[PDB]
RNA sequence: CUCCGUUGCCCUCGGCCGAUCGAAAGGGAGUCGGGUUCAGAUCCCCGAAUCCGGAGUGGCGGAGAUGGGCGCCGCGAGGCGU
RNA sequence: CGGGGGGGCGAGCCCCGAGGGGCUCUCGCUUCUGGCGCCAAGCGCCCGGCCGCGCGCCGGCCGGGCGCGACCCGCUCCGGGG
C-alpha cells in the first residue's frame, strides 16, 4: 500500500515477527546467521593457526 | 575474588581496516579560517625572507632579568592616572586661596610616552633611557629609532610587548617610552641598567647593521636537506 | 587542551541578548480596524437569500474581503447574540465577500432576521 | 550509466573513520562480478579489480 | 514552585550542500450515495463516512499482568507472612 | 604528513656475556565465503555524597572527574608543479 498509508496502520501489518523482520526475506536471514557463524569460528581457526605459527617460531 | 567474573576485556584495535578508529587531536589537519591561515604563514614569511637588520634587530629582545627591572623602575614613574590628576589641580586650587600657593611645583620626573615625544628629547640629548617595543605593527614608526639613540649616545633597549609597555601609562598599546629625570635615590637602579643595556645594545651597532635574520626553511624541509648530507657523508667516509 | 576531534571549524556559538528599545518606535499601537461593526456590511435580502433563511436555516451576509471564517463567525456571535454552526465563505464577482451562516439548531433564523430587520 | 559505453560499479567500502558505508563508482574492469570483494591502495594484491 | 511548564546560562551531540523559486496534466494522507435551484453543487441539505493535527491534566476501557515457589493457617474452596 | 622516538612477532647486518643490546628493514597488524564493527572496555589515579570498620587516601553502598588505552615534538592542510 502507498507509503504515506503506513502511518495509519497497525505495527504487526507493516512487519513479521523474527529477527530483521520486514525488512529482510528470510532466505537472506538464514544465510546472514550461518554466514556470521563460520567467519568467526575461521577467525578463532586462524587465531589458534597464527598462536601455533609463532609459537613454533 | 572480588571479581565479578563478568567484566573481561574487549579490548579494540585499530590497524588499517580494523576496528573504527577513535578521536585523537587534529590541530594540524583543521580547515583553519582565512584570518588565522593567513597570521601564521605571516610569522612563517617572517622567517623564510631574508630579514634586512633594522628590522630585524627588533627580533632579539630584553630577558627575564633585565626586562624586570625596567619594569620595576617604571612603577615609581607612571604619569598620573585620571582621577589622580584631578587632586593635582584641585588640591591646588585650595591650596592657593587658602595657603599661599604660589604653585610653580616641581612636577615629579616621569616617564614619556610617544615616538615624536621621545625622538624630540633624543634629538635633544635629554634622555637617561629608551624603551623600545618590539611589534609594533608599521614597523615604520620605529625602524629608524635605534640608530637615532646610538647616533646621540643614549641607551636603548628593545623589550617585549607593546601591550605591557602600554601598561604603564595608562592605555592600551605604547610603542616607546623615556626616563628624562630620575629621583636622586633611584639614581642607582638608572645607572645599573644602563651600563648593562649598551653593552648589549649601544656598543653593539655593527655587528646589527650586518646581520640579515632570516633564510631558515622549514624543519620538514631541513630534514630532508640534512638526510642527503649523511648520504654523502657516508659515501665517503666510510 | 581542548582537543579538536573534527576537522572542521564550526564558528563558535555567541551569546546574542534581545532588543531593549530606549523608546518605542512607533508611540501607539495602531487601533484595529476590522471590528465587529466593519466586518459585516449588510445582510442580503435577495429571493435566492430568504429562500435560504427560512429553508436551511442560515442567514446571507456580504463582509469585508479581508474576514476570515472564524472572524465571522466571532462578530456574527457578537452582534446579534446569535451562535453559529458553520461559515460559508465565497466571493461574488464585483467582490464583496458572501457569507452564508448557518446557525445552530436550537436557533432560529426566520426570528433573528426580523431583528436585524431583514425580510 | 547512459552515454557511455562501459558499465559502472557501486561498490560499498565503509568508512575507517566514522560509522557509516561510504560508496563509489568505478569504472567496471572487466571480469567484475557482483559480490565480488574489491581491494584497494598499497598493500592490495595484483588481480583484477 | 508538588511536579510540571517555560526561559537564562554552562557542559554534550549534530556531515552535507545550499539563500530562495520552479508542475491548476509529474510527486502529493483523506468523500461517498440520495435530494435540491431559474442559475451553484463530490461545495447547499439529509444520510453514511474519512484523514491529519491536538487530546496536556490523560476522557474511558483493554494490553504491559497478574504467576510461580516457599512458609504457615483453613475439612476444602481458600487466607496471611516471606 | 616530516622528523623523531615506543612496540614487537620477524628478517638482514653490527655488537653480544646467549641474558640481551645497537644499526637496517618490516610493520603499524584487516585476502576463501552478498556476515557483524560507532556513542570504550580494561587498567590506573583521584574527588563528592552515603554506610560500615574507625587512623581514615582501610573496606562496603551510591555518584562523579582526569591520565593510559589512542607514543613525543613541530612551521607551511595534504599531494604535484615553480
Ligand atoms: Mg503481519
Ligand atoms: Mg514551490
Amino acid at each position: 500500500v502507498r507509503p504515506k498509508v503506513l502511518m495509519r496502520l497497525s505495527k504487526t501489518k507493516k512487519h513479521v515477527s523474527r529477527a530483521y523482520g520486514g525488512s529482510m526475506c528470510a532466505k537472506c536471514v538464514r544465510d546472514r546467521i550461518k554466514r556470521a557463524f563460520l567467519i568467526e569460528e575461521q577467525k578463532i581457526v586462524v587465531k589458534v593457526l597464527k598462536a601455533q605459527a609463532q609459537s613454533q617460531k | 575474588k572480588v571479581v565479578n567474573l563478568l567484566f573481561e576485556k574487549r579490548p579494540k584495535n585499530f590497524g588499517i581496516g580494523q576496528d573504527i578508529q577513535p578521536k585523537r587531536d587534529l590541530t594540524r589537519f583543521v580547515k583553519w579560517p582565512r584570518y588565522i591561515r593567513l597570521q601564521r604563514q605571516r610569522a612563517i614569511l617572517y622567517k623564510r625572507l631574508k630579514v634586512p637588520p633594522t628590522i630585524n634587530q627588533f627580533t632579539q629582545a630584553l630577558d627575564r632579568q633585565t626586562a624586570t627591572q625596567l619594569l620595576k623602575l617604571t612603577h615609581k614613574y607612571r604619569p598620573e592616572t585620571k582621577q589622580e590628576k584631578k587632586q593635582r589641580l584641585l588640591a591646588r586650587a585650595e591650596k592657593k586661596a587658602a595657603g599661599k600657593g604660589d604653585v610653580p611645583t616641581k612636577r615629579p620626573p616621569v616617564l614619556r610616552a610617544g615616538v615624536n615625544t621621545v625622538t624630540t628629547l633624543v634629538e635633544n640629548k635629554k634622555a637617561q633611557l629608551v624603551v623600545i617595543a618590539h611589534d609594533v605593527d608599521p614597523i615604520e614608526l620605529v625602524v629608524f629609532l635605534p640608530a637615532l639613540c646610538r647616533k646621540m649616545g643614549v641607551p636603548y633597549c628593545i623589550i617585549k610587548g607593546k601591550a605591557r609597555l602600554g601598561r604603564l601609562v595608562h592605555r592600551k598599546t605604547c610603542t616607546t617610552v623615556a626616563f628624562t629625570q630620575v629621583n636622586s635615590e633611584d639614581k642607582g637602579a638608572l645607572a645599573k641598567l644602563v651600563e648593562a643595556i649598551r653593552t648589549n645594545y649601544n656598543d653593539r651597532y655593527n655587528e646589527i647593521r650586518r646581520h640579515w635574520g632570516g633564510n631558515v626553511l622549514g624543519p620538514k624541509s631541513v630534514a630532508r636537506i640534512t638526510k642527503l648530507e649523511k648520504a654523502k657523508a657516508k659515501e665517503l667516509a666510510t | 587542551k581542548k582537543i579538536r576531534t573534527s576537522p572542521t571549524f564550526r564558528r563558535p556559538k555567541t551569546l546574542r541578548l534581545r532588543r531593549q528599545p530606549k523608546y518605542p518606535r512607533k508611540s501607539a499601537p495602531r487601533r484595529n480596524k476590522l471590528d465587529h461593526y466593519a466586518i459585516i456590511k449588510f445582510p442580503l435580502t435577495t429571493e435566492s437569500a430568504m429562500k435560504k433563511i427560512e429553508d436551511n436555516n442560515t442567514l446571507v451576509f456580504i463582509v469585508d474581503v479581508k474576514a476570515n471564517k472564524h472572524q465571522i463567525k466571532q462578530a456574527v456571535k457578537k452582534l446579534y447574540d446569535i451562535d453559529v454552526a458553520k461559515v460559508n465563505t465565497l466571493i461574488r464577482p464585483d467582490g464583496e465577500k458572501k457569507a452564508y451562516v448557518r446557525l445552530a439548531p436550537d436557533y432560529d433564523a426566520l426570528d433573528v432576521a426580523n431583528k436585524i430587520g431583514i425580510i | 550509466d547512459p552515454g557511455r559505453g562501459a558499465p559502472l560499479a557501486k561498490v560499498v567500502f565503509r568508512d575507517p573513520y566514522r560509522f557509516k558505508k561510504r560508496t563509489e563508482l568505478f569504472i567496471a574492469a572487466e571480469g567484475i562480478h557482483t559480490g565480488q570483494f574489491v581491494y584497494c591502495g598499497k598493500k592490495a594484491q595484483l588481480n583484477i579489480g
